[PDB]
């Protein structure tokens, strides 16, 4: 016994593949609570130096950034600014308890606490430092934690530099919680549900105004999505209707199938030994297709999904039933070419026959339906008024409580509209087919009878399709917009008349854990699109206030579609992108991420002053000009004001590779500025002072015209730097070409950078709010309508 | 639709079973496909045959094949398609159908024509097209290159 | 370029071509591909030109 | 001393497409009495993508 | 229906390629052009029939 192998190389295909989900596994959100106190600046302890450059046997601490990370050139430090700005609105927390990130001081006077180990460890180095004052130390003694718990506020100590205050105050004033109580849990319902009779609503819990909820952003469509965006459009569509699905009941006991189509076999008297078009009235009349029925209809109406037709012209009965579903459901909620078909049939083999009339000669584009010219065509009192019904059918759009509602007419709801269309067949029956034979007459009668007696069981079966219809439509958040689909569902008739035909004496609604889900699954959506939308917003309102000319608005809209996790973004071309992207520029942006935009943009050239990396550019005055005294370098090529000598920046030389003006300027030794992010080197030497240098990195610009390599030079003069006896002994004030733009370090005031951070003490917060409560339905025969009057009571 | 105008391109299929289009991109592509359906339905007895169905696409596409030669037994890295399978048929149809619908966008680069028919019946498959002018031996036989 | 995918998928999906002849009758979308794109901006630029 | 065949030079850049869309957007949103219905959603939104 | 976003234009490479190529062809075709003129007036001034 024995095994042999062939292995063998193979390619591998590697899709996009696309991450998808359903509403229902959708995930609400999770809330940002609070990390590290989002610091910017830290100290940092460096020696110093005694104005003629010697030095001292005493440090200093001065703010340094965290991360001096910075690129060189401008694009890319703007690059550097967006994704700073990302990071932030990616670490902007929603609410905050200090008291879980506080510490104790280990030099209070009274034994307090503060906010962060680090401020801490800042204390304690300085109180372990030799040559610190004892003024910071008193300050660490009097510096602790204020409370007043009437109020439930706490007040901590805090070091940090003003910028950072400027975003933790703004997080604290900003902080989007609201004190809870029932009141609130009551008025977070809709009215109409409230007001209704049908459900009944407790709660075993009574929360404190301790506790503390979010409010959803149930804002309304900015975009205007339902208009030129179909693609979307529909699989929303359709991801609503398969939601809907979801949330129909299942039928309770039906009537027996067996035993009422034993009925209506008995009622038929057919023939083993014909062909009896009455028997096809018999197809598809199953359990499994009522129920199928039942909840395609209803969640289609609730979704606004169009909804297509397949009937088979030879039975009748499925147009007989088709009838009754065209009646009391509008014709646009259905697509134009099916119903229309369908209708047109109706017209030419049931009724223009009875009153004795030609066919028709209907056309396939015409601009009227077969009803509107059959309004005027025909002659009878009870079809003339159903037709002008069904010609001024349609929803009615209705803003109520900000969302949208497609509502009935309140005639169609109470149904008795049946009553001019049941009339009007009454008055057909009684007809004679002059033109055609008396089977005709005999299958047609029969299959109308079948229909005709089930009369009230009809009424109660559109009422109660109505209520659930009601009741399901408030609980909605998006609004429901008529404009028609893409797509349709395929509906069988057979399915309509196995509903219509198995029905009796029970009632069907929703159960309130599945309201709470729909209504809850609606809330999280419209919450979470509502926020990405701020989101890409302020990515876009940043992005064009701030001249990223090289970037492409592609990868953002990507991962705006990716944190919905439903599209198909491996599908989705750049042009729609692009129009969403166009409509977008267009919004206001929210007030959190205005606000911190506007703070960014005011303090970001603050901000890049410092990280000694990088200098803001430098001047050329071909003359020896003289030193500037500092006291962490000494006399340095320093430059703080850029007045005089006119500046050329340098993306724009990047951008426009034009270097004519800067080499004529150089061969004629002609004085300049140079306005542009960039390295520099830290020369401590003095040999390389005196020869001038610096200047001399520039002559290969010329001869290759990259500026890529190009490193500037940095005099930096002290105690530490070997030669420092020169300046002693000598007596020469330095003196140097070629100072450089940039701003010094600003000392640490560990006064001033102390504030008090003011929050709140011990609340709660809870997500899930239909959780605490409890929820009942009455008996379904003990039901009731806004009519008060009970639906399902005909037997 | 047969004319002096039209033209039919038929060709055997019946060695493009070992090949490189019945491998990775056919079974995601099933896969794919549902996912969406997935998606495109509630209950749960179905989405559990549908995983079940999917995972059977995961197993199909690596597959190891028992033969013998003599008394020794080899066992072969095959992961792809072939027939002896309740889906095989109509699935090679449809594989087929997809092959020949994504060749013929290149025609079209640089004729117009009409596609008036297109049919794949397991081991073959022909499409009938006619155009807006008559037809030359130098047409068809740089169509055939 | 895009991605071609993309296009079929909504020229696809809202006109339904497929219904929109005889649905025993064939029809379907046309190439939108890559090698016809600069195929035809190579024509177009040196039949101008030329 | 070369000859050229140029443009309108309100064309090399694109400023008088403006009031081409304008017009074609106007012609979407009208009917086509004459023509079917589902062949005109089709054909509207066929117009709509360009 | 696929474009957006990538811009493409002709490398100084193929500028001077195409100036050179089209300013040969031109050359040849003026300097060729005299040549035949000469040689044709040649052959019919001295009475070459």
């Amino acid at each position: 016994v024995q095994y042999e192998i062939l292995q063998k190389t193979i390619p591998t295909f590697e899709p996009k593949e696309s991450i998808l989900k359903k509403l229902e596994d959708i995930k609400p959100e999770q809330v940002k609570k609070q990390t590290k106190l989002f610091r910017i600046f830290e100290p940092r302890q460096l020696p110093v130096y005694r104005a003629n450059g010697e030095k001292e046997l005493r440090n200093r601490w001065y703010w340094k950034l965290k991360r001096d990370t910075l690129p060189d050139g401008d694009y890319d430090v703007r690059e550097y600014f967006l994704n700073l700005y990302d990071q932030v609105l990616t670490e902007m927390p929603d609410y905050l308890l200090l008291k879980d990130m506080a510490v104790e001081n280990k030099n209070s006077r009274d034994a307090g606490k503060v906010v962060d180990s680090e401020t801490a460890a800042i204390c304690d180095a300085i109180f372990q430092d030799e040559e610190t004052e004892g003024v910071v130390r008193r300050f660490i003694a009097e510096m602790r934690q204020r409370v007043q718990a009437d109020r439930n506020v706490v007040n901590y100590p805090s070091i940090l530099h003003p910028i950072d205050h400027a975003f933790n105050e703004y997080f604290l004033q900003h902080q989007l919680v609201e004190p809870l109580n029932n009141d609130i849990i009551f008025n977070y319902i809709p009215e109409r549900i409230r007001n209704d009779v049908n459900y009944i609503l407790n709660m075993d819990r009574n929360l404190p105004s301790t506790a503390r909820y979010i409010r959803p952003n149930l804002l309304q469509d900015r975009l205007n999505l339902h208009d030129n965006f179909e693609s979307l459009w529909d699989t929303i569509t359709t991801s609503n209707y398969i939601l809907a699905r979801s949330v129909v009941p299942d039928l309770k006991e039906l009537v027996s199938t067996e035993a009422q189509i034993q009925k209506m076999s008995q009622d038929l008297q057919l023939e083993a030994l014909t062909i009896q078009s009455e028997t096809q009235f018999l197809t598809g009349i199953n359990s499994q297709a009522a129920n199928d029925c039942f909840k395609t209809l209803i969640a289609a109406m609730l979704s606004q999904r169009t909804m297509s037709l397949d009937f088979v012209t030879t039975n009748y009965m499925s147009l007989i039933s088709g009838m009754w579903l065209l009646t009391v459901v509008p014709n646009d909620m259905f697509i134009r070419e099916s119903l229309v078909a369908c209708q047109l049939a109706i017209i030419n083999t049931i009724i223009y026959p009875a009153f004795g009339m030609q066919r028709m000669h209907y056309r396939n584009g015409d601009p009227q339906t077969p009803f509107q010219i059959a309004e005027q065509q025909i002659q009878n009192f009870q079809v003339a008024n159903w037709l002008h019904f069904v010609n001024n059918n349609q929803f009615r759009q209705v803003v109520i409580d900000g969302v949208l509602n497609q509502v009935l007419n309140d005639n169609i709801r109470n149904g008795h509209v049946v009553n001019q269309l049941m009339e009007a067949l009454m008055q057909l029956s009684r007809q004679q087919f002059p033109t055609m034979p008396v089977d005709y007459k005999r299958s047609i009668q029969r299959g109308i009878l079948l229909l005709s007696n089930r009369l009230g069981q009809l009424v109660d079966l559109t009422r109660l399709l109505a209520y659930n219809y009601e009741t399901l439509m408030a609980c909605i958040t998006m609004n429901m917009q008529h404009v028609q689909t893409l797509t349709t569902e395929k509906l069988q008739l057979t399915s309509v008349t196995s509903l219509c035909m198995l029905i009796g004496n029970a009632t069907v609604i929703p159960s309130p854990q599945t309201l709470f889900h729909y209504y809850n699954v609606n809330v999280n959506f419209h919450s979470n699109y509502n926020e990405r939308i701020n989101d890409a917003v302020a990515i876009i309102t940043a992005a064009n206030r701030l001249n990223l000319y090289q970037k492409k608005m592609k990868s953002i809209v990507e991962d705006f579609l990716k944190r919905l996790q439903i599209f198909d973004i491996s599908r989705v071309p750049d042009d729609q992108m692009y129009r969403l992207r166009d409509r977008l520029r267009l919004l206001p942006v929210e007030i959190r991420r205005l606000d911190i935009f506007n703070l960014i943009l005011m303090n970001m050239e603050q901000i890049e002053r410092a990280s000694d990396k990088i200098a803001q550019g430098v001047i050329i005055a071909y003359r020896d000009m003289q030193l500037e005294r500092d006291e962490m370098y000494g006399y340095v090529n320093i430059a703080r004001n850029l007045d005089g000598f006119q500046q050329i920046n340098l993306e724009e030389l990047m951008r426009t590779g034009d270097y004519a003006q800067i080499t004529n300027m150089l061969l004629n030794n002609q004085p300049v500025a140079l306005v542009g992010a960039l390295p520099f080197i830290t020369d401590s030497s003095v040999i390389s002072l005196v020869a001038k240098l610096d200047a001399t990195v520039f002559a290969q610009i010329v001869k290759l015209r990259k500026v890529d390599t190009l490193k500037p030079i940095l005099y930096k003069i002290n105690s530490d730097s070997n030669d420092f006896y020169l300046v002693a002994n000598y007596d020469w004030v330095p003196t140097s070409t070629t100072k450089v733009y940039k701003q010094i370090p600003q000392q640490f005031d560990f006064r001033a950078s102390m504030h008090m951070l003011t929050s709140n003490l011990t609340f709660t917060v809870y997500s899930d709010l239909l959780a605490f409560v409890s929820a009942d339905t009455v008996e379904p025969i003990n039901a009731v309508a806004f009519d008060n009057m009970r639906i399902m009571n005909e037997l | 639709f047969l004319s002096n105008n039209s033209m039919v391109l038929y060709t055997d299929v019946s060695q493009w079973d070992s090949s490189q289009h019945n491998t990775q991109p056919f079974r995601k592509g099933i896969i794919m496909g549902l996912d969406m359906l997935a998606n495109m339905t509630n209950d749960a007895r179905v989405i559990q045959t549908l995983n079940l169905y999917k995972q059977t696409q995961i197993n199909l596409m690596d597959s190891y094949v028992q033969i013998p030669d003599g008394n020794v037994i080899k066992k072969i890295q095959y992961g792809a398609v072939a027939s002896g399978e309740k889906q095989t048929k109509a699935a090679n149809s449809i594989a087929n159908l997809a092959l020949i619908k994504t060749v013929l966008s290149r025609i079209s680069n640089k004729y117009s024509f009409a596609t008036k028919i297109i049919r794949v019946d397991g081991d073959d498959n022909y499409a009938v097209l006619q155009f807006n002018t008559e037809v030359t031996k130098q047409m068809v036989q740089d169509v055939s290159n």
